[PDB]
C-alpha cells in the first residue's frame, strides 16, 4: 500500500544508536565501490526509516553517513534504460517510493543531519536536501549537484521540490536544475546547497551530532522542522500568483527556447514544468507533479539516448574500452610542441594546465612569443573572473617556454606537431627533431586529413609516430581523436591514451584512414548546408536548421571558420584517394558553391569575408549579396527535411567508419561525434542517433532506414542505407 | 430567421494611462454610466423586453471581476430577468459581444439584447487574470508564445513596411480622429463621464495627440522573444522593429454600449433602427505573427454576405498596430479614403473588451453621417484570432 | 432560427472532492484537453477546421483558469488555429449557457460546428478569487443588498416551510440516485477517467459521493450581517431557519464538460449521429436577495417557447445547488418526484460551477437513450437573481 517499499536484495546501510539517542545511518552498498541508488539502496533506506518509526521513541536524531570515498552518487541507470513506455507506472511508483522514505524522514519530529564526506550528485544531493543540516567535508575531489538533465532525466527524488522550496523558481532553475551544475564544498556552502564545512571527514559526524544536541537545546519548537513545514512560509522570489513574479514568469519558456536555440531537448523543458507547478500546491502534491514529470523522460527516448552516450558510453571510454590491454604506464616528463598557431598555443596552454612542462617551438622566438601570449590571455581573463589564483596562473605560464632552437627538444619524450597542413613540410619538421628528443619519445602530428601512414615515413622511429588530433579552441574542445598509422604500436597508443586522460580530455582511438573519422564525417554536415545553398534555400533558413537541429554553431558560419581552403583540399585530396582504384569518385554538389565563394573572394573569418560579415574581426549577419548570389529563396523545402538531412548525413557517414573498421566501437562514434564535432546531444551520438531516430515514420532502426530512404527519393542516393543497417 | 437590427451605439470618452481622467472610476460605473444615458435617450422604454446584456472584458478581474455585465444589471436598477454575461475573446471581445447579440436575436429566443464591452486599462492592467499560455511553462513552451509587438515588427520585417511608413499611417490617424473631433462627428455618441455629483471628469479622448509631426514621430524609441519567432519564422534573418508607443494602439479606459434587437422588438419599444447585422464571421491564422487573423475573417464574411471588396463603402479595422493595418490594406486592396476614416486606436486608445463596440459605432455614425450604405468592421486578436463584421445602414 | 441545432456528443470528466482531492494536481487547461482528445478517439476521421468556436464557461477565470482558457484549450490541444476559443461567465449556468449559444450560433446559419462546455478546478481556483464588481465596491455592495446564496437557500426553506429533515431526504435521496446510476453503469460511457502525461490513472468516478449516507448522519451536521440584511427586505419574516450544511449543499469539486453542437448538415458531413436536439433554450430571473428563486420563470419561459407542458417533459434535471431550492421548484410546478434528478446530483456528485450546467445536459441525454424517453429539460439557478432553461429532444 503506503509502504517504504516497493517489491532478496544485500543489506546497504549499518544501524548505530549511540546513549544519547542519535542513530547514524551509514550507507555503504557491498555490490559497488559507490552508493547508488537502486533497488538495494531502496530496500535498506525502507527498512531504516521503518525502523526509526517504530523506535521513535528512543531516538533524539539522525546522522546520514558514509563509509564510501564518496557520500552518494546517481541512481540505477541500467534499470532506467530499460524502462519501456508500458513501464510507466513502475517509474512512477519508484521514484514515488524513493520519495516517501525522504519525506518520512524529513517530517520525522527530530533533527536529521547529513555527513557529507565526498562527492553528493544527482540522487546522492537528494538524499541531502532531506535532512535539516548539510555538513560536508572540505576534500579534493568532492562534488555537489543534481547532473540528472546531463542524462536527459530530472530531479525526481526531490532535488527540484526542494531546490524550489529553498531557493524559489527562478534561483533553483537557473542555478541547479536546468543545467545540472557541479558545485565544490566551498561553492556548495555559498549558494545554500550546503550549511557548513569542516577540514576533514573525520569531523564530519562528531560536528553532526554536535549540531544535533544543539539544536535540541537551542531550537526546541523548530528541530527537524524544515522551512517549508513552517507556517508562515514564503517561498523565495514569490509564488507563480505573486504578482512580482507574474509578471516575469511568461518570459521563463522563451528564454530556455532561446538558450536550447530549438532544439528537441525535452529534459529542461519538463524540469521547468515541474517547478513551476510545483510552486502552486502543497509540497506533497509537488512532489507527486515531479514524479510524473520523471517518467515522462525515463520512458522517452532522448533520455535512453543521454543515458547511452552520457554514461554507459562515455564511461566505458573512461574505462580504458579502447585502450590496449596489457600495456603498462609511460611517465611524461618534457613536451615539445612545433608549431605556435591556434593550434600549438592551445596544446600548449591545456598541456602546462594539466602541470606539464612544455617547450613551444616554431620558425621564429617572436611567433613562439605570440603562441604563449595566447596562454597568458587565457590566463588574465581567468584571473579576471577568479577562477584561478595568482600564484598558479604564474606556475602555469612559467611551464611553457618559447623558442627557435631545435636543440631546445632536448628531454622531450613528448612531441606534438602542430604545423601546416603539408606533408613534407612535417616531414622536414619531424626530421630536425627526431635524434634531440629522446629515444622513447612519442612522436604526435596534429594533421586533420594526410593519413598517419604517410607522415610516419618522415621518422625512422616508426613504432612511436601517431596522430593526435586537436579541436580549436583547444582550451575548450574535450575531444582528443587519436588516430593509428600501421606502423604504431599499442604502446604508443596507449600513452597518447593516458595523455589524453592526463591533460583532462576525452580520447578515441581511429585506425588510419583518410580523413579520419570527425573531419569525414563533419565534412558531410557542411557539404550538405552547401549544397541546400546552391540548392536556392535561404541562408537564413539553413543557419535555423542547423541550430534547431541542436549543433552548437550553425553549418555557414562553421564553414567561415574552417576556411574554404581546408575544405576546397579535402575535395580533391578525397577524390585522389579512391580515383586510383577504378573508383568513381562523384563530385558532390557542396562543391560548385566552394569554388565560387573562393572566385568571389569570400573565403572564410581568415579572409575577413565568407558566408558571413566581419567586422573588424566581429561576425554581422550574413553576407546580403548571397541571395543574389545563389537565387535564395527558389526552393523552399521543409525545414525538417533540412535539420534530417544533415542529421543523417553525418550518421550514415558514421555507419561507414564502422562499417570500414575507421571505429572500433559505437561508443568511440557517439563521444566522438558529440564532444568532437559538435553533434547533438540529445540525439546520444551520430551511431545511438539511427538507433534512437523518432519521427512520423516511427522509432527505431526500421525508421531511421524508412526516413533515410524517403530522403534518398527527394535529395539523392548519398541518402540511401548501407547494407549493414537493414535486416 | 429574423434580422437584427442596431438601434443605439455610443461610448465613453476614452482617459489615458497615465494620469488618465478615468483612472478614479471604476469600470462598472463606466458601463451604468451608458445605461443612464439610454434611458434618457427612451426613458418609455420598457426595460423588462430586454432579455440579456452581454459585455466583452479581456481582464475580469478585480473591480472587472464576477460577470460585471451582471453588475451593470443590477447596479443600474435594471430588471432582474435582464441576464448579465461576461466572455472574453481578447481584442474583438467587444464585437463578439455584438455578433452574439445578433446571433441570439435572429434565432429568436432573444428579443432585446444589450451588447458591448467595459476595459478599465489602468485599473486592471492586461496580464492581470494570468492565463496558461503564459503561466504554464508546459503549453507556453509547445504554443511558442510571442507578444503581438514582436509580430507585428514581423510582418513589417517581411511585407517591407519601414519605419516611416508605420510612422506615415501613425499620423494619418491623429489627423482624422483630430478632423472627427473637429467636426462634430463624435458629438452624439461619446458620453462624457461625469462623478457622483455631475462634476464632468472627462468629455474627450485624452489619448489623442493631435499636433503629431512625422519629425515627433522619428525621435520615438521602439526575454528570448525575438528567437522565439525566428525559430517559426526561419527564412527571416533579422526583425526590423519599427513599432513604438507612436505607432500603436494607446492603452486606455473606456466602455461602450450597443442595443440590438429584431425589428418586431424596435417597433414595439418605439424606436429607429439605424443599421443592420448583415453577416459576421471568426476566422484564425498563425498564433506566433499574432495579428494575420483579420484578412481570412474579412474574405469569409464577405463570401458569406455575397459581396467583394467593391461593395463596401467603409473599412474599419482597429489599430492595434500600424503595419496590421498596412498588411491588411494590402492583402484586400483596400483604397485608402475607405480604411479608419475617423481615425483609430493610434490616436484615441485600444480598451481592449470596449474598443469593438467602439469602432462598431463610429462607423454606425459614419454611414449616417455620409448617407453611406455599408461598412466592415474587423479586428485582430491575440492568439491568432479574428472577427468581422459587416452592417448595412437603415 | 432557420437551422436545428443538434448534440453528437456530451462528455465530462470525474469530479475531484475539495480537500485531498484526485484533480488538485491536474492543471483546468489538461481537463478540457483531455476531453477534446477523447473526442478526437471517438472520431478520428473529423475534420477539425470545420470546427468554427469553442465556448467554455468559467465563473472564476482567474489564475489557470485566466487569459481566455477557451483558445488556450484550442491551442494546446493542437485544434485548427481557426477554431476560435472564448470563455464566458454566467455564474452557476455558464456551462449550459455556453451550451446555448453554441446553439443559437448555429440557428443564426453562421457558425456550423461548435465545442461547448465549461471548466472549473475549484481546488485550485477558490469561488470568489476573482474578486468581483460588487464585492470591491461597498456603494454597490451596500445598494444591490448583496447576500450569499447559502442564506437565501434558508431563507427559501423558512418561507416555504422546508425541515431540517425535509432538506436532508432530499440529500439522502440524491446520493441513493447517484449510487445507483455508477452501479447501473450509466456514467460508463460519459464520464472519461482522468490520466496524466504518462497514461496512469488519476481519477475515474466522482470521488465526493458518500453512498452509505443515513438519515441520523445528516442530522448531525452543523449549519453553514448577511442574516440581518436579507430580513431587511424580506421584512414579514422574523427568523431564518438555517437548515443547509455540507451533506444537503451542492459540493466543492473540480471538474470539465465538453458538448459538440452542430447543425444537421454539418454531422452529415462529418459522418456524426445527432444523439438530441436542442429544442428551446430561455433566460429569466427572480429576485437578487434570494438569489435561488431564478429557474421557475426561466422553465415556464422554455415551456411556453417549446410550446409544451410540465405533463410534455419526461425528465427534470436541476442543478442541486441547495435543498430547498430543488424542494421549492419541485414544489411550484408540482414535478413528479420520479422524474427530478434521476441520477442523483451535485450533492452527491459535485457543482463544478462553470462546468455544471454541460454536466448534467449530457447526463440527461444519456438519460434520454437509456430510458428510451424523449424530452429532458435542464435548468440551473445562478446568483444574482438569473436562471437558464433547456429543452432537447432525443432524436
Ligand atoms: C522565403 N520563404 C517565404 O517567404 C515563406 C516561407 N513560408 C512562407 N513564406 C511566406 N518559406 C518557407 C520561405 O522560405
Amino acid at each position: 500500500g503506503s509502504s517504504h517499499h516497493h517489491h532478496m536484495p544485500d543489506n546497504t546501510i549499518q544501524w548505530d544508536k549511540d546513549a544519547d539517542g542519535i542513530v547514524t545511518l551509514t550507507m555503504d552498498d557491498p555490490s559497488g565501490s559507490t552508493n547508488v541508488m537502486n533497488e538495494a539502496y531502496i530496500e535498506s533506506m525502507g527498512k531504516a526509516v521503518d525502523r526509526l518509526v517504530a523506535e521513535k521513541d528512543s531516538i533524539t536524531g539522525v546522522v546520514v553517513a558514509s563509509a564510501k570515498k564518496t557520500f552518494f552518487a546517481g541512481g540505477d541507470v541500467k534499470t532506467m534504460i530499460q524502462a519501456r513506455p508500458e513501464d510507466a507506472g513502475d517509474v512512477f511508483n519508484t521514484v514515488e517510493t524513493i520519495k516517501r522514505q525522504l519525506r518520512t524522514l524529513e517530517t520525522l519530529g527530530k533533527p536529521v543531519v547529513a555527513a557529507i564526506n565526498g562527492a553528493a550528485l544527482g540522487g546522492g544531493l537528494e538524499i541531502a536536501l532531506a535532512c535539516h543540516h548539510r555538513i560536508a567535508a572540505d576534500v579534493k575531489g568532492s562534488q555537489l549537484g543534481l547532473p540528472e538533465v546531463t542524462l536527459g532525466l530530472l530531479p525526481g527524488g526531490g532535488g527540484v521540490t526542494r531546490t524550489v522550496r529553498m531557493f524559489g523558481i527562478q534561483n533553483a532553475f537557473v542555478s541547479v536544475l536546468a543545467q545540472g551544475t557541479r558545485f565544490k564544498p566551498a561553492k556548495a556552502k555559498e549558494i545554500g546547497l550546503v550549511d557548513e564545512l569542516v577540514a576533514t571527514v573525520e569531523e564530519l559526524v562528531p560536528a553532526a551530532k554536535a549540531w544535533i544536541k544543539e539544536e535540541l537545546k537551542a531550537n526546541p519548537d523548530g528541530a527537524g522542522v524544515q522551512p517549508w513545514d513552517k507556517k508562515g512560509y514564503k517561498m523565495p522570489g514569490g509564488t507563480p500568483s505573486s504578482p512580482g513574479l507574474a509578471a516575469i514568469l511568461p518570459s521563463f519558456p522563451s528564454n530556455l527556447r532561446k538558450q536550447l536555440k530549438g532544439a528537441p531537448m525535452p529534459a529542461p523543458r519538463a524540469i521547468l514544468a515541474a517547478a513551476v507547478e510545483g510552486a502552486q500546491v502543497d509540497f506533497d502534491t509537488a512532489s507527486r507533479i515531479e514524479s510524473r514529470y520523471f517518467a515522462s523522460l525515463v520512458t522517452g527516448q532522448v533520455a535512453k539516448n543521454m543515458m547511452q552516450a552520457f554514461f554507459f558510453d562515455l564511461q566505458a571510454i573512461n574505462a580504458g574500452g579502447s585502450r590496449p590491454e596489457g600495456i603498462g604506464k609511460t611517465p611524461i616528463k618534457r613536451i615539445g610542441v612545433l608549431g605556435a598557431g591556434m593550434m600549438g598555443a592551445g596544446i600548449a596552454y591545456v598541456s602546462a594546465k594539466a602541470g606539464y612542462e612544455v617547450v613551444l617551438k616554431d620558425v621564429s622566438l617572436e611567433a613562439a612569443a605570440k603562441g604563449k601570449g595566447y596562454s597568458e590571455k587565457l590566463e588574465a581573463k581567468a584571473l579576471e573572473r577568479g577562477r584561478t589564483t595568482q600564484e598558479r596562473s604564474d606556475a602555469l605560464l612559467a611551464r611553457i617556454t618559447p623558442t627557435a632552437d631545435a636543440a631546445d627538444f632536448k628531454g622531450v619524450d613528448f612531441v606534438i606537431e602542430a604545423v601546416f597542413e603539408n606533408q613534407e613540410l612535417k616531414h622536414k619538421v619531424f626530421g630536425e627533431i627526431e635524434d634531440i628528443v629522446e629515444p622513447n619519445a612519442i612522436l604526435g602530428s596534429n594533421t586533420s586529413t594526410l593519413p598517419i601512414t604517410g607522415l610516419a615515413t618522415g621518422v625512422k622511429r616508426q613504432e612511436d609516430f601517431i596522430g593526435i588530433h586537436f579541436f580549436s579552441p583547444v582550451d575548450k574542445m574535450p575531444l582528443v581523436e587519436i588516430i593509428k598509422g600501421e606502423k604504431t604500436s599499442d604502446e604508443a597508443l596507449a600513452r597518447v591514451f593516458d595523455y589524453t586522460l592526463a591533460i583532462g580530455k576525452t580520447p578515441i582511438v581511429v585506425n588510419d584512414s583518410r580523413g579520419f573519422f570527425t573531419s569525414r564525417v563533419i565534412g558531410t554536415f557542411v557539404n550538405e548546408a552547401l549544397a541546400m545553398l546552391g540548392e536556392g534555400v535561404e541562408p537564413a533558413s539553413i543557419e535555423q536548421a542547423g541550430s534547431q537541429a541542436g549543433y552548437p554553431a550553425p553549418p555557414l558560419q562553421l564553414s567561415d571558420e574552417l576556411n574554404l581552403e581546408l575544405m576546397h583540399k579535402i575535395a580533391v585530396a578525397t577524390r585522389k584517394g579512391v580515383e586510383d582504384a577504378g573508383g568513381t569518385y562523384q563530385p558532390h554538389p557542396a562543391e560548385a558553391v566552394v569554388e565560387k565563394m573562393i572566385e568571389l573572394g569570400r573565403s572564410g573569418r581568415l579572409k575577413g569575408a565568407g558566408f558571413y560579415e566581419y567586422a573588424d574581426g566581429k561576425r554581422s549577419g550574413l553576407w546580403p549579396g548571397l541571395r543574389e548570389t545563389f537565387k535564395s529563396g527558389s526552393s523552399q523545402p521543409p525545414l525538417q527535411d533540412m535539420i534530417d538531412r544533415m542529421l543523417f548525413a553525418e550518421a550514415l557517414e558514421t555507419q561507414k567508419c564502422l562499417d570500414e573498421g575507421v571505429l572500433t566501437s559505437t561508443a568511440d562514434a557517439n563521444i566522438g561525434s558529440i564532444m568532437g564535432i559538435g553533434f547533438p546531444p540529445w540525439t546520444g551520438g551520430s551511431a545511438q542517433f539511427i538507433v534512437g531516430y523518432s519521427g512520423p515514420a516511427g522509432t527505431g532502426k526500421a525508421a531511421f532506414v524508412a526516413r533515410a530512404r524517403e530522403l534518398a527519393a527527394a535529395y539523392g542516393d548519398r541518402f540511401l542505407p548501407p547494407e549493414s543497417l537493414l535486416s | 430567421s429574423e434580422e437584427a437590427f442596431i438601434y443605439e451605439a455610443i461610448r465613453t470618452p476614452r482617459g489615458k494611462q497615465k494620469n488618465g481622467s478615468l483612472h478614479e472610476v471604476k469600470p462598472l460605473s463606466l458601463v451604468v454610466g451608458l445605461i443612464d444615458e439610454l434611458r434618457k435617450r427612451h426613458p418609455d422604454l420598457d426595460e423588462n423586453l430586454i432579455s440579456d446584456v452581454i459585455l466583452g472584458c479581456v481582464s475580469p478581474v478585480g473591480d472587472q471581476g464576477g460577470d460585471i455585465a451582471r453588475a451593470a444589471v443590477l447596479a443600474s436598477g435594471m430588471p432582474v430577468t435582464s441576464g448579465g454575461v461576461q466572455l472574453n475573446r481578447f481584442c474583438a471581445s467587444g464585437l463578439e459581444a455584438v455578433n452574439t447579440a445578433a446571433q441570439k436575436v435572429r434565432s429568436g429566443w432573444d428579443d432585446l439584447v444589450l451588447a458591448g464591452g467595459v476595459e478599465s486599462m489602468s485599473r486592471v492592467p492586461m496580464g492581470s487574470d494570468g492565463g496558461a499560455m503564459g503561466l504554464d511553462p508546459a503549453t507556453n513552451y509547445d504554443v511558442m508564445f510571442v507578444p503581438q509587438s514582436i509580430g507585428a515588427d514581423l510582418i513589417a520585417t517581411i511585407e517591407g513596411f519601414s519605419r516611416e511608413d508605420v510612422d506615415a499611417y501613425a499620423l494619418r490617424s491623429q489627423q482624422k480622429a483630430a478632423e472627427a473631433w473637429s467636426g462634430g462627428y463624435f458629438a452624439k455618441s461619446v458620453v462624457p463621464v461625469r462623478d457622483q455629483n455631475g462634476l464632468l471628469i472627462l468629455d474627450h479622448d485624452e489619448h489623442m495627440r493631435p499636433d503629431t509631426t512625422k519629425e515627433g514621430l522619428a525621435k520615438l524609441k521602439p526575454g528570448g522573444f525575438d528567437d522565439v519567432a525566428l525559430q517559426k519564422y526561419h527564412w527571416v534573418e533579422k526583425i526590423n522593429h519599427v513599432h513604438t508607443g507612436g505607432n500603436s494602439s494607446g492603452i486606455v479606459d473606456g466602455a461602450a454600449l450597443v442595443m440590438i434587437g429584431s425589428a418586431a422588438a424596435g417597433k414595439l419599444q418605439g424606436l429607429t433602427p439605424r443599421a443592420r447585422i448583415v453577416a459576421t464571421a471568426t476566422s484564425g491564422a498563425d498564433p506566433v505573427i499574432m495579428l494575420t487573423g483579420p484578412t481570412p475573417a474579412t474574405r469569409k464574411v464577405l463570401d458569406r454576405a455575397g459581396l467583394t471588396v467593391d461593395d463596401i463603402d467603409l473599412f474599419e479595422l482597429n489599430e492595434a498596430f500600424a503595419s496590421v493595418v498596412l498588411k491588411f490594406q494590402k492583402d484586400l486592396n483596400i483604397p485608402d479614403e475607405k480604411l479608419n476614416v475617423n481615425g483609430g486606436a493610434i490616436a484615441m486608445g485600444h480598451p481592449l473588451g470596449a474598443t469593438g463596440a467602439m469602432i462598431l459605432g463610429t462607423m454606425v455614425d459614419e454611414l449616417e453621417r455620409r448617407n453611406a450604405r455599408r461598412a466592415l468592421i474587423t479586428l485582430c486578436i491575440g492568439g491568432g484570432m479574428g472577427v468581422a463584421t459587416i452592417i448595412e445602414r437603415v
